């Protein structure tokens, strides 16, 4: 699918994801991450071939200020560092990362959004099923 | 992370320093002082502190009334680079130039080698409302609790230094700062 | 789950709402029964240990914006009041609740949002299937 | 409900009072009328009235300029938190006293025991415009269609009076009060 | 379910939308085609019986905004003309037509979204177990 | 189109001429000229042109100063609701009257037959960034490219014509031109 080259991620090892849940940023939902790959995206094709005209389109502006406001009110927040994603590891098909929300300066530990993991996983692994069956 | 028998949590950290180096940012050292930086290779930032000291008199210093060029020395190798991020900054805030306090800026003459911006935030000076809206807006372009924070003059301070690593960069003060100017470039 | 106190509903009787669905409230959909909610949780962290402050980022500007432009228009709209949810009654598990429409001072039938209610509910129970899959 | 073999249609409703009760909230009697009362323990209102007559005239009256809290009388208690209010309804209604008609309030010397704002809404004193603004935005703040609703001149006039319970509380219009003062209070 | 006339389709063919798809419209999710259709339906009211007035309601100013920012950067765009759904053809259900995108004044071919209209099928059979299962 | 054993591709194309014919729309020639018509019926253009060229000096021109009504003839049938188009077009342009630079329009004496009405949008004669702004609101109205693309003068020139078929009508940017102009009628 869409392989993360090793300057973008710290861990510098290769993140290769899966064209379905790539596929769930086109939708109508405004994401997080979603934004952060159309940065790179555009940041890949300017360096082949502007980020100023091209800011709106690439972030959701309403997302990152609704983020930034939960910054402000010490309510835990997105600042578009690290994601979570559910990877079912047998067959290696992954969830859509989702932002690793960060309160009072430190990420939120796993039991703390434990239900947000627990549905995710529930769904991904409900789909495979439908997979199956068709 | 074993979320079950065939599931595993999985994370990824984010580098965006190559993809934000050459671009405005922002930084926050405490509520009160905030460094903006055009980018890594400059040696210039801009100072933007709230203050309750006064810097600058209406009597002996100049006031900026569509000439915010002329605060910076022409002297300066960035004097128009410095002013398209002091024109970023005041963009960032959502400053009205025709209706909002007069900002000052330092005399000419002045012996001092830093170019000082000062705007009057206090209730009395500013139309109704203004210091709110003034300390939200740094409070959402900087990341500061400082509208939540509780007669004291206060002071919108910018003045010039030499980049010596106040604060580390985010980039999430750079997207504010990009989203508030648009489709423009320094000048 | 999340149960609500006796004062915020007119019932007085105790709802206990189960974590999944309410765990749908912290995805990007912005809800009206979630707002209610986080005025809710904001209250009542203020009664232990302030609104003006935190108003935007409890509320959704533009859903509260929207629903009243349905209002004014004599279209079905959401007034906050209100919410209907599927409960399957013998497991408990229930659907996130939805805003009962109201339309000329008058809240809709249950027929004139039928399909709402029974997408929903087929919904509800494609899940549970999953859950005995899984 | 029943909706199914095994699933039923359930509902909740919501009493808001109690989380509303201290804040600011507004009414609607009429297309015409509206109550904007502070909190429940309140015995003063504000009353907003979509009026064709005329109250105030400028010879004789006073008019608004950025001098609001003299037209409320110093001998009140609840001077400075009227003003707050007259300050929520007016930043309600977006607005703009640089350029948008100038209010008249009455005269210092008036018998009468009311404090009366009148803004002049009709579209040859106002610039080209401003009258459907004003009207869109009451529908918006109070919930009424004056707006869709059909020369004659038009006033929106603020009075205080006493709070008789004209009106039941309704936490939508609260929230839409709120939303537009935003990180503010009374004063 | 929702048949549109004649003069509003091009083809000039009778197309019948179910109810269930036509339901997803009702969600949160702003749409195209949801927004098209409420423009029909108001269009549809006022000759039974303006548009300045609901211009806001009917349409999202969003999405619009959005759409017109990819337009003017050389990046796939809805304009509102075409929309492609997936259509069991035995059953006859299908998924809510979403936006034929459009880059360069030209129409995207079929494999250049074919992980959007990929995943949608797979849905669409999924619900359909369902309703089997139920 | 076959995605799968049981699963078709299908598509649905839209016709909303009818919807949107009696409603104002606008079209792009080419990033430098625009069409902006009232309706079908009307035979009566708009043409919004950006413009290096002078057509209107202050000297021996009349100025937009709240009399936008006046520079189009008396004699014509449709003056008023030409104005209603200009100012829908304006509007549109999220154009600050009090506070942009002056309009500029032809001489009420004018041999010429065509209502000219100029807006100098070069940096020296407007404030800081209304350039960008203006360039920026006329792609996104009119879906011009023409703020990417690269001392000059620089004008916006709003002159009226007879409809001659000059584009073909596209209903997004009739979406856009409605939304902006949110609740107002011709006048
Ligand atoms: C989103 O929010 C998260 C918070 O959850 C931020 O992540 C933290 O980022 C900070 C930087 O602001 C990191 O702190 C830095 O860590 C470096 C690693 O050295 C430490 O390593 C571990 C701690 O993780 C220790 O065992 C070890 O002894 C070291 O202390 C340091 O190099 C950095 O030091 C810098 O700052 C200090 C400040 O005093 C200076 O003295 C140093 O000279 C130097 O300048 C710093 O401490 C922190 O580790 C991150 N947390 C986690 C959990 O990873 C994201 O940055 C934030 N993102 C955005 C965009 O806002
Ligand atoms: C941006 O542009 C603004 C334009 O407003 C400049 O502000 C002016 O700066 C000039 C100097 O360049 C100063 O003008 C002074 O005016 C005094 C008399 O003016 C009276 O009236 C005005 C209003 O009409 C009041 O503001 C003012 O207080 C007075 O009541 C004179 O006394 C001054 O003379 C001084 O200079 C001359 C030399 O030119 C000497 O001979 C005198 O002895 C004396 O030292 C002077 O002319 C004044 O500060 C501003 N005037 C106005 C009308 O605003 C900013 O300087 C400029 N800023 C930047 C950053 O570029
Ligand atoms: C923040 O912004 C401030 C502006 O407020 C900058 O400080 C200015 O820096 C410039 C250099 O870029 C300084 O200008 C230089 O000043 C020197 C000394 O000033 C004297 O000038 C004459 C000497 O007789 C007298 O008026 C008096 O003694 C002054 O003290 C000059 O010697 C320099 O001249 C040299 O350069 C010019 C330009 O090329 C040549 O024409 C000369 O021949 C010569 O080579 C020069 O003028 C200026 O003085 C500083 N400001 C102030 C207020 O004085 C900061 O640099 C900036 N900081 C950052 C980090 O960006
Ligand atoms: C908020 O602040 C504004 C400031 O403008 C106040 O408006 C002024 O109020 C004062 C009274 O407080 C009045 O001043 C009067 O001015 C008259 C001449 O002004 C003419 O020109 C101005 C334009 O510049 C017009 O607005 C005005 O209508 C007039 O055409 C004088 O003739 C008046 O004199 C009267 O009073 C004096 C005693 O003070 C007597 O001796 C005279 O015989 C006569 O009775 C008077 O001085 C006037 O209403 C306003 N003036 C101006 C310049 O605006 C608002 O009242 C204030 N509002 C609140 C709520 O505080
Ligand atoms: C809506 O807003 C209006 C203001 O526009 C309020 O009406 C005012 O109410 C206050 C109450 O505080 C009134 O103030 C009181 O007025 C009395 C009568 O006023 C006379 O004052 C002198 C006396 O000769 C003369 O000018 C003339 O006869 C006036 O009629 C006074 O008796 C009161 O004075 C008492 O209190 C003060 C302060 O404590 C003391 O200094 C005195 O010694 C004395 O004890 C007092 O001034 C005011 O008059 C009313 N306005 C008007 C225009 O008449 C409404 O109450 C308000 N409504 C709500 C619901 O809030
Ligand atoms: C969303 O974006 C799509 C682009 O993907 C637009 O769809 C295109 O719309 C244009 C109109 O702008 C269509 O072009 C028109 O086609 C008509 C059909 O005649 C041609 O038919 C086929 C080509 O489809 C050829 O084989 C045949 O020989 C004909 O050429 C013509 O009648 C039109 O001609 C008009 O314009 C030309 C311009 O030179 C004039 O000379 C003519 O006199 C006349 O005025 C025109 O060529 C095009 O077919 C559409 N594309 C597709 C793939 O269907 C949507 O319109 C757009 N929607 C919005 C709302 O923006
Ligand atoms: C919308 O309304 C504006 C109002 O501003 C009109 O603009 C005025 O138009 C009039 C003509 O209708 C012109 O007035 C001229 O003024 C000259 C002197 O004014 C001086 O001062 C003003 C500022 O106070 C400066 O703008 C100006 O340049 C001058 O420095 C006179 O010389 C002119 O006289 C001419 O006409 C008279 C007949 O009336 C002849 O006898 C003379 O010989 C000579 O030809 C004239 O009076 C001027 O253009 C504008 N004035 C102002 C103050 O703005 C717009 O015309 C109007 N536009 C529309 C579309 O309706
Ligand atoms: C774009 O906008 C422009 C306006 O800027 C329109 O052009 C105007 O069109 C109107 C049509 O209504 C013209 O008005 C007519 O002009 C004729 C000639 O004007 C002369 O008038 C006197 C005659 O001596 C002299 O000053 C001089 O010779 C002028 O050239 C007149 O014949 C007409 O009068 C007739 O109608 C009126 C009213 O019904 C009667 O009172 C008369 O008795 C007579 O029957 C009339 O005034 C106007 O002249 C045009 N403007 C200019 C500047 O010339 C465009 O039509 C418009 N385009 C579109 C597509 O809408
Ligand atoms: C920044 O704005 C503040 C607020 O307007 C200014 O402070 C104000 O300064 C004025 C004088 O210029 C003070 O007025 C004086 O009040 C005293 C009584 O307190 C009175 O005796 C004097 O005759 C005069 O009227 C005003 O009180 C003061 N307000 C506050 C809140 O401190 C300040 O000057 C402005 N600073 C700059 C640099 O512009
Ligand atoms: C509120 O605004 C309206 C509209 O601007 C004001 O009404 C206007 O009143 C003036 C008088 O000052 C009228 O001017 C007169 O008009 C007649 C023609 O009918 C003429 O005989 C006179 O020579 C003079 O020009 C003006 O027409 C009228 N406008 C309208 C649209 O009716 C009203 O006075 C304002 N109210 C207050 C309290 O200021
Ligand atoms: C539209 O705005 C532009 C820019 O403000 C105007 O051009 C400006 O025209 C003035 C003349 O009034 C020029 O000033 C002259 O400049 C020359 C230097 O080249 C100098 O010799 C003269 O003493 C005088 O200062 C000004 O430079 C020029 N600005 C630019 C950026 O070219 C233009 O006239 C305006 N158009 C209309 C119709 O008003
Ligand atoms: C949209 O669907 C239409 C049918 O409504 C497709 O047009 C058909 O294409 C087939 C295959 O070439 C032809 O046999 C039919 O005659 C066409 N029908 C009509 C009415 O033109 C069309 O391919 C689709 N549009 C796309 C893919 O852009
Ligand atoms: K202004």
């Amino acid at each position: 699918g869409y392989c993360l080259e090793r300057w973008m991620l710290v861990t510098s090892d290769l993140k290769c994801f899966g064209n379905t849940a790539l596929a769930k940023c086109n939708l109508d939902h405004d994401s997080e991450f979603c934004d952060m790959l159309k940065l790179f995206e555009f940041n890949k094709k300017a360096i082949e071939t502007l980020l100023t005209h091209s800011i709106n389109a690439l972030i959701s502006d309403n997302l990152l200020m609704k983020n930034r406001l939960k910054e402000l009110l010490n309510t835990p927040y997105c600042n578009y560092t690290k994601f979570w994603y559910v990877n079912h590891t047998a067959s290696g098909e992954h969830s859509l990362p989702r932002c690793w929300l960060v309160r009072n300066n430190s990420y939120l530990n796993e039991s703390e959004f434990r239900n947000d993991w627990i549905i995710e996983s529930d769904h991904l692994l409900s789909e495979m099923l439908n997979k199956e069956y068709i | 992370f074993r979320i079950g028998r065939s599931t595993e949590l999985q994370n990824i950290t984010f580098d965006m320093l190559k993809v934000f180096e050459d671009h405005p940012t922002s930084c926050m050292v405490n509520h009160s002082t905030y460094y903006v930086h055009e980018n890594k290779n400059a040696t210039w930032c801009l100072e933007v502190s709230v203050t309750d000291v006064t810097l600058l008199m209406a009597e002996h210093d100049r006031q900026v009334l569509n000439n915010l060029s002329n605060c910076v020395h022409p002297a300066v190798e960035h004097r128009s680079r410095m002013v398209g991020l002091l024109e970023w900054i005041f963009r960032a805030l959502k400053y009205d130039f025709n209706h909002d306090p007069t900002p000052l800026c330092q005399k000419q003459t002045s012996t001092v080698n830093e170019t000082r911006v000062q705007i009057n935030i206090t209730e009395g000076f500013g139309s109704h409302g203004f210091e709110d809206t003034i300390l939200q807006r740094l409070g959402v372009l900087f990341g500061s609790r400082i509208a939540f924070s509780n007669g004291k003059k206060r002071f919108l301070l910018i003045r010039n230094s030499t980049w010596k690593n106040q604060c580390e960069m985010n980039h999430v003060n750079s997207m504010h700062l990009m989203l508030a100017n648009a489709g423009r470039s320094s000048g």
